């Protein structure tokens, strides 16, 4: 089978900057290469076919070139909407996808606006309790969240989840949820969500007391 | 108005069969081949093969010879993918896509997510999340203890779409959990009501939760 | 949309899914575009006849010349035209090569009405009518690209066959429309219709002895198709020839189809050999039909003998083409077997080679449609006989049948 190596597998690039993805075929694919854009949860979209012919409606900032075994694809004036995974594909003999290129956009660092939420009483009937913490619209993606119950740290029972980069303002948001039994939760008094981001050496702290 | 629209998500146990469909519209169905593409969670697109819409003849990539069937219903103007003896590794989203030859895969279906699992289907518990404030407030919704995906969630039936962050579900002990947040101006809440609409089709549940001070 | 970047005719799956449908459509528009180019090519074979009838005083040598010159430019433009399709693409070239034919068609629609139009002008227009004779080369090359190697025969057969029928269509139409400009204008609406239809409907894809054998057979079909009407008016000025003169080219065209089938049935070289015998024999019997000094001629016979020269020039064209086709198949067989290759490779290269060679074979071949009528020009102007020219044809068809013996059989 014709193989396709795609480089790079991921990158982070500035607004208005130029991206270049390269693709190498294991043998000659005689210009039969396509490029796809895959925004997450959406259907992929064809950008270019036959090495360099843009699909209709596809902005001029996109281009491709190559021959024999070597092909490349370029986005020149990077806009926030361009965030996606990109794929080359060979349609010479059978079809083969490249491994993809997850493109992150870069923006001005931003601190998470942080907000904490105690267990709903509707959940307390079940015998479990979840303290939820949202860390919204931050950049870059890396961030640690520490859970403190009455001064002490908690590691067991934390469950984290991150949005895909926002295609409008280029930020990320995450959500941390600490789950205890109703007994555990009812014993203690202060619940602390500590957010540590590159934006400051001192963590953002949100907390509440049960009274 | 060229469109390929595929059937909806399915959950199945290992050993069973699934058949996903793909309705093409806005073009002469038999003039273009239909490709199928697999995407396993956190993996790249994988080409399964195509089906000739003049022949009805199938072509399968090496990895998809055995338990896979492309079929065709020219009059319904639709295509099918049948998967027999489902394994856990068949858990993926499956796309149909028009064209083998000129502009390969120039229109895609929305995709169809298949989960292969022995886990039980369970409805979600939906908890409202109220603050314990500046000029703005962030409210939450916690959606716990359900299986399988997808759950869908809106705010005031989708009238509140800005300021929303719905977080991808995370699996734990065969149960997903998911959450959403909305930030609004402090003037608008609780003045106006803000409510969390959760649907979980696999358990035919629709639960509304008003956020209360 | 118009450009096709992935073209795989040799691949059955491709052909089934899209190739056949696209190739089929290109054929169906190619055909009318081609017959129309033939109509325009042989114009003067119904126009030079009617030049005196509208008050023009030209020599018979000057009326045969105008009928002869389109095959000079035609022949010279066939080699370039065959290189044009790979360069500009089938759709761009079909539209252009069909479109520019309005220039000479309109022009002589005017020039024929102004009785003070110089001879130099009519030379130009006839030479511009020869542009349409080169269309065959490009049309044929284009079709050869659209069809796989072992479908290529029929499609090429359909394209050239129905294209050649263009001469016969004009001969029939030019008199009927004349109720002059009419003979040269009734195709402007059709040329336009089909320039448009090409532009929007077609697609752009991203042995010297055999020249002599094709020259003798096809060059004769076009040579007779040009000068016959003009000859059957200096020999029988009483009879209005342009209600019979179409039947010649019509019958000759149908004889192409038979020529090839008959040839593969009992030998390409055999049918070619036997045919030159019938081409010399029939060249001889034409002496007995003429109105000579004192002796009364016969039209019925003269006409029926030409109707047999059109048949014999038709067969010979489809017979020489199967000869060439067979020669190339054998050569490609030997080379590939020696290279140690595939029977399939041989089949493909035999088709490629017959098609690449066509733009040159049909250029040499088209020189005949200048000679034959210019022969009737120089003979009937040196003496008062067609005999002088007609004697050279007889000598020529003998020279050819000895040449078919010397090399084949
Ligand atoms: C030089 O060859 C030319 O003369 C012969 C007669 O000799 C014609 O019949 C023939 O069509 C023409 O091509």
């Amino acid at each position: 089978d014709i193989l396709m190596t795609q480089s790079p597998s991921s990158l982070s690039v500035s607004v208005g900057s130029s991206v270049t993805i390269t693709c190498q075929a294991s043998q000659n694919i005689t210009n039969y290469i396509v490029w796809y854009q895959q925004k997450p949860g959406q259907a992929p979209k064809l950008l270019i076919y036959y090495t360099s012919t843009l699909e209709s409606g596809i902005p001029s900032r996109f281009s491709g070139s190559g021959s024999g075994r070597d092909y490349s694809f370029t986005i020149s004036n990077l806009q926030p909407e361009d965030v996606a995974t990109y794929y080359c594909l060979q349609y010479n003999s059978l079809l083969t996808f490249g491994g993809g290129t997850k493109l992150e956009i870069k923006r001005a660092d931003a601190a998470p606006t942080v907000s904490i939420f105690p267990p709903s009483s509707e959940q307390l009937t079940s015998g479990g309790a979840s303290v939820v913490c949202f860390l919204n619209n931050f950049y870059p993606k890396n961030i640690n969240v520490k859970w403190k119950i009455d001064g002490s740290e908690r590691q067991n029972g934390v469950l984290n989840s991150w949005t895909d980069q926002d295609s409008k303002d280029s930020t990320y948001s995450m959500s941390s949820t600490l789950t205890l039994t109703k007994d555990e939760y009812e014993r203690h008094n202060s619940y602390t969500c500590e957010a540590t981001h590159k934006t400051s050496t001192s963590p953002i702290v949100k907390s509440f007391n049960r009274n | 108005q060229i469109q390929l629209v595929q059937s909806g998500p399915g959950l199945k146990k290992p050993g069973q069969t699934v058949k996903i469909s793909c309705k093409a519209s806005g073009y002469s169905f038999t003039d273009y081949g239909m490709n199928w593409v697999k995407q396993a969670p956190g993996k790249g697109l994988e080409w399964m093969g195509w089906i000739n819409t003049s022949n009805g003849y199938t072509t399968y990539g090496a990895a998809f010879k055995g338990r896979f069937s492309f079929s065709v219903d020219n009059s319904a103007s639709t295509a099918y993918l049948q998967l027999s003896n489902l394994k856990t590794a068949d858990t993926a989203v499956y796309f149909c896509a028009r064209s083998w030859y000129n502009r390969a895969m120039d229109y895609w279906g929305q995709g169809t997510s298949v989960t292969v699992s022995s886990a039980k289907t369970t409805a979600p518990s939906v908890y409202p999340l109220a603050p314990v404030t500046g000029s703005s407030v962030t409210l939450g919704c916690l959606v716990k203890g359900y299986f399988p995906e997808p759950v869908t969630l809106t705010w005031n039936s989708g009238s509140l779409s800005s300021g929303v962050h719905t977080f991808p579900a995370v699996l734990q002990s065969d149960l997903y959990t998911l959450s959403s947040s909305v930030t609004v101006t402090s003037s608008t809440w609780p003045s106006q009501s803000i409510t969390c609409n959760v649907a979980h089709p696999a358990s035919s549940t629709k639960v509304d939760k008003k956020i209360e001070p | 949309g118009a450009v096709i970047t992935d073209w795989r005719p040799e691949d059955p799956a491709f052909w089934q899914q899209r190739g056949q449908r696209i190739a089929s459509r290109n054929l169906w528009i190619s055909v009318p575009c081609l017959l129309l180019a033939f109509c325009v090519w042989m114009l003067f074979s119904a126009v030079a006849v009617n030049l005196p009838k509208v008050g023009f005083n030209f020599t018979t040598d000057q009326l045969f010349m105008l009928t002869a010159l389109p095959s000079v430019s035609g022949a010279l433009l066939r080699v370039p035209y065959s290189f044009m399709v790979p360069i500009f693409g089938g759709r761009r070239w079909t539209a252009f090569s069909t479109g520019i034919l309005i220039i000479p068609c309109v022009w002589l629609g005017f020039a024929v009405q102004d009785t003070s139009t110089p001879y130099s002008v009519f030379i130009i227009i006839s030479l511009l009518c020869g542009f349409a004779g080169a269309n065959f080369a490009s049309s044929m090359a284009n079709i050869s690209f659209f069809f796989p190697k072992q479908k290529q025969g029929g499609a090429l057969g359909l394209n050239g066959g129905l294209g050649n029928m263009g001469v016969s269509v004009m001969q029939l139409v030019a008199p009927l429309v004349v109720s002059l400009a009419n003979a040269s204008w009734i195709w402007v609406p059709f040329l336009a219709i089909f320039t448009i239809a090409a532009w929007f409907g077609m697609n752009d894809l991203a042995l010297w002895i055999m020249s002599l054998l094709y020259l003798a057979t096809f060059g004769s079909f076009i040579g007779f198709s040009a000068g016959f009407a003009m000859l059957s008016k200096t020999q029988f000025p009483d009879v209005q020839i342009l209600q019979y003169a179409f039947f010649g080219p019509f019958i000759g065209a149908l004889a192409r189809s038979a020529g090839g089938a008959l040839s593969d049935r009992l030998g390409g070289t055999r049918v070619t050999l036997v045919n030159f015998i019938l081409m010399a024999i029939f060249s001889g019997l034409l002496f007995l039909t003429l109105p000579t000094d004192g002796q009364g001629g016969s039209f019925m016979a003269f006409f029926a003998v030409f109707l047999a020269l059109f048949l014999t020039a038709g067969l010979g064209s489809g017979s020489t083409f199967q000869m060439i086709s067979v020669i190339f198949r054998k050569l490609t067989m030997d080379r590939v077997k020696a290279e140690g290759g595939s029977d399939e490779r041989a089949m493909r290269e035999a088709a490629t080679d017959t098609a690449a060679a066509l733009g040159f074979i049909s250029a040499i071949g088209a020189i005949g449609g200048f000679f034959i009528p210019k022969a009737f020009g120089s003979s009937l102007a040196l003496t008062g006989s067609p005999v002088g020219a007609m004697k050279v044809f007889l000598i020529f068809y003998i020279a050819c049948v000895v040449i078919t013996w010397a090399v084949y059989g």
